[PDB]
């Protein structure tokens, strides 16, 4: 029936490919990384997924077992299966946390996103409320309180702290309460997403000037379509969007029955995922796109103020239509009185907001508040959009806990030594205290090296290390025998032949052009934020977070090599 | 210094300076500046005057329209005007007192014209937007009380359920 399907779209939709995936849509160009993704979506993500299904309802155990079932000195792959998942709960709910927090700052008539503070004399307002929009204060000053470089971190500020705890104790109570209601509540957790993007798509399109972000979301700029970064970020972006590398999907398949469809599953989640990525992408960038035709537009004003004021022309007779005639006929007239303002005069075009009207790690935060601050009843919207994107974490931190303590949950040692309960509030209690981290001055550094290290290489080495072991150590005959018995209609040769030699040599080619940019590159570095440009400015990595980024990935890279050298130790 | 400027003069000191921008303010349905909206812009900056100097300083001074000298007059509608005493050329009121003046009773002027503090520049006078209002304490906090409140509650009432139950 239809529940069926509600299922599907629940599992294949979550916080990620609504959050995550319009930052890097946004930071690699826009269709420059959109065409990777597809791409990178009927080679990777499909087969990949359906090979993971296959395995978790062949093998009927978890993803410590089925990867110790498949081999002994290969069974620490799934230690790893687990690592990663925890460094995703080190950082995802913070997300939760700053949904939390502008939701809580939905009840008011004078949104603080919506009207600059003064400047103290009441006569104008903050520079860097001016030089920055009103969302974009908001979020890095009054909501983050970022520091302009990663070296000089403050301390611990006590409202994100709040918020993070507040989501890690809602988390709590929805683990110990949902176990099986889950049925009924995919009757509304599905659908209201749809219809919150249905409305603000909407909205979008009924704004001024949104067509130019949809253009440039479209455009395949081939300049910039040659960056392999774009590549690994789509790849890694669409694994951790599927669920691939976490091991939930092989928990999840290992509770259906035998005779389960799994390809038409994984085709429609891997089909719905990468739909509703797309339509996200296709509402958040209207909306950039609306924001940046505001800010050119705003610009020009101002140039063609300025050189009213400074030429005592008419009000409307300089316009936007003849600016470059009317600045060469003064050029032409006294070119003394030009070139006193020359340096002043700035050039704005359509092609460089677009490129740099807003970034970073909460361009959806800005883009919605942008859109919200422009709607009739703003609340109203701010609240249902706010509530969705908390959901929708929610359901997702339920399910990266739910993968962490399955494993622990089967530990007959741990389980006859604590409650099964205060594993949880334990688990909670450890995850909270670590991810307190990111609730500093300089947080946002710490949480966008974690959003884009903590699951890039990780994700890619155990998919890796899971498709090899299921075309050459298992064998790929005989795990196509074992699921024709199973079910019948035996895989096409084109799962056969991406599952043996496409997925891997692709992943393998993919790290190896990352390796080599970052290796002729030597240049890593984070984006930072400047009141006095009110911009974000490059600036290279310092020592310590490089190195913590560094141990960070090796971790979950190294997690199952040092079990394979235990186990041939064991055994020899 | 040998020679001279074509600049200075000697109502340059006490002169303020005005920019009008119907356009911006306006877009369409913009009346043209002609001489009739001049003079009813120096009669509005004489009844500024008058209403200072009675409301402040207790005088009863017959300003007029011929009162307000206007120089510079320019398409952009931008030209510097200044007071005079009403029959006493000689006299020139300070440049302070006709900026207190005009920030006593700049509202009556900006809606003569139907233009807003932005479209009605005066060049030396900044006007207020006026401070912001603020909740009594905190709506958020509130609401964020309220909210573990209840999830407190419900997490100890389900520990209790369970642990009766076992
Ligand atoms: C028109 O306004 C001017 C001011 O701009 C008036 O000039 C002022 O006239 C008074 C009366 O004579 C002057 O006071 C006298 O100054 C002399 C200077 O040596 C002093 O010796 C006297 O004891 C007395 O204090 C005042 O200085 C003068 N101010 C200026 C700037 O010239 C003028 O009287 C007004 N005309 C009329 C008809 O009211
Ligand atoms: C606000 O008042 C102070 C008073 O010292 C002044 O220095 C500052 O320039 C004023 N702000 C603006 C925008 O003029
Ligand atoms: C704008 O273009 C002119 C044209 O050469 C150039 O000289 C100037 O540096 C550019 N930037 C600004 C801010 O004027
Ligand atoms: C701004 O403040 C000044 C004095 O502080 C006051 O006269 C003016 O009316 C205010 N403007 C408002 C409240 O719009």
């Amino acid at each position: 029936s239809l529940q069926f399907v509600f299922a599907c779209i629940s599992y294949a939709v979550g916080l990620g490919n609504v959050w995550r995936f319009p930052y890097l849509c946004q930071m690699y160009g826009g269709g420059s990384f959109l065409v990777p993704y597809i791409i990178m979506l009927i080679v990777e993500g499909m087969p990949l997924l359906y090979l993971e299904l296959a395995v978790g309802q062949r093998m009927r155990q978890g993803s410590i077992g089925a990867w110790r079932t498949i081999s002994p000195y290969l069974s620490g792959v799934g230690v790893a299966s687990v690592v990663v998942s925890f460094f995703l709960s080190m950082y995802y709910n913070v997300i939760n946390a700053w949904a939390f927090w502008y939701l809580f700052h939905s009840f008011q008539d004078p949104l603080p996103w919506s009207v600059c503070p003064l400047n103290g004399n009441h006569t104008g307002y903050d520079e860097e409320c001016e030089k920055a929009s009103s969302t974009q204060y908001f979020w890095y000053r009054k909501t983050l309180n970022i520091s302009p470089s990663l070296q000089e971190n403050g301390g611990v500020q006590w409202e994100p702290a709040l918020c993070l705890l507040l989501a890690w104790l809602v988390v709590y109570l929805c683990i110990l309460r949902g176990t099986e209601s889950t049925g009924k509540v995919v009757y509304f957790t599905a659908s209201l997403p749809y219809c919150v993007l249905i409305i603000y798509l909407i909205r979008g399109l009924t704004l001024h000037g949104a067509t130019n972000g949809l253009m440039y979301m479209f455009t395949p700029k081939i300049e910039q379509l040659a960056n392999p970064k774009a590549w690994i970020n789509a790849a890694t972006q669409i694994f951790f969007s599927l669920g691939l590398g976490f091991g939930s999907l092989i928990a999840f398949a290992s509770y259906n029955e035998p005779s389960n469809n799994c390809q038409k599953h994984a085709i429609i989640v891997s089909l719905i995922n990468s739909f509703t990525s797309i339509f996200a992408s296709i509402v958040t960038f209207s909306i950039y796109g609306f924001k940046a035709t505001f800010n050119y537009e705003n610009c020009l004003k101002k140039v063609s103020l300025l050189l009213t004021n400074t030429f005592d022309l008419e009000d409307g007779f300089l316009t936007a239509s003849n600016l470059e005639q009317v600045k060469g006929y003064l050029a032409s007239a006294y070119p003394s009185k030009y070139s006193e303002m020359f340096p002043q005069i700035k050039n704005c075009s359509l092609e460089s907001e677009l490129d740099t009207a807003v970034q970073g790690t909460g361009l959806a935060f800005i883009v919605y508040t942008e859109a919200i601050k422009n709607m009739e009843v703003s609340q109203l919207w701010s609240v249902l959009y706010f509530f969705m994107l908390l959901m929708l974490g929610i359901g997702s931190m339920l399910g990266n806990t739910a993968a962490i303590l399955t494993p622990l949950t089967d530990s007959k040692i741990i389980s006859s030594h604590l409650p099964k309960e205060a594993i949880s509030g334990l688990v909670c209690l450890v995850n909270c205290a670590i991810g307190m981290v990111f609730t500093m001055e300089a947080g946002n550094y710490w949480f966008d090296i974690f959003n884009d290290y903590a699951a890039t290489l990780s994700l890619l080495l155990i998919v890796l290390v899971e498709t090899i072991a299921v075309c050459y150590v298992y064998g790929l005959r005989r795990f196509e025998s074992d699921l024709k018995a199973m079910t019948g209609r035996a895989v096409s040769w084109y799962w056969k032949v991406m599952w043996a030699g496409v997925s891997p040599l692709l992943i393998v080619s993919l790290f190896v052009f990352y390796l080599s940019d970052y290796i002729l590159t030597g240049t890593l570095k984070y984006q930072a934020w400047d009141a006095s440009q009110g911009q974000l400015v490059t600036k290279d990595y310092p020592a310590y977070a490089l190195a913590v980024i560094g141990l960070l990935v090796a971790s979950s890279t190294m997690c199952i090599p040092l079990a394979a050298l235990g186990t041939f130790v064991q055994r020899r | 210094f040998v020679g001279w400027s074509t600049d200075w003069s000697p109502y340059a000191d006490q002169s303020i300076k005005v920019r009008i921008s119907l356009k911006s303010a306006l877009g369409d349905k913009a009346y043209e500046w002609n001489d009739n909206e001049m003079y009813l812009f120096r009669s509005s900056v004489a009844y500024a005057m008058r209403q200072y100097f009675l409301k402040v300083k207790n005088q009863m001074i017959l300003f007029g329209e011929e009162d307000v000298r206007v120089a510079n007059l320019k398409p952009r509608i931008s030209f510097n005007f200044f007071v005079t005493a009403p029959k006493n050329v000689s006299d020139i009121i300070p440049r302070t007192e006709v900026e207190k003046a005009i920030r006593m009773s700049r509202s009556r002027i900006n809606d003569a014209f139907r233009l807003n503090d932005n479209s009605l520049e005066f060049l030396g006078i900044q006007p207020t937007l006026g401070p912001p209002n603020q909740p009594p304490v905190s709506i958020w906090l509130i609401v964020f009380g309220v909210v573990m409140g209840v999830i407190v509650v419900g997490i100890v009432i389900l520990i209790f359920t369970g642990i009766r139950d076992r």
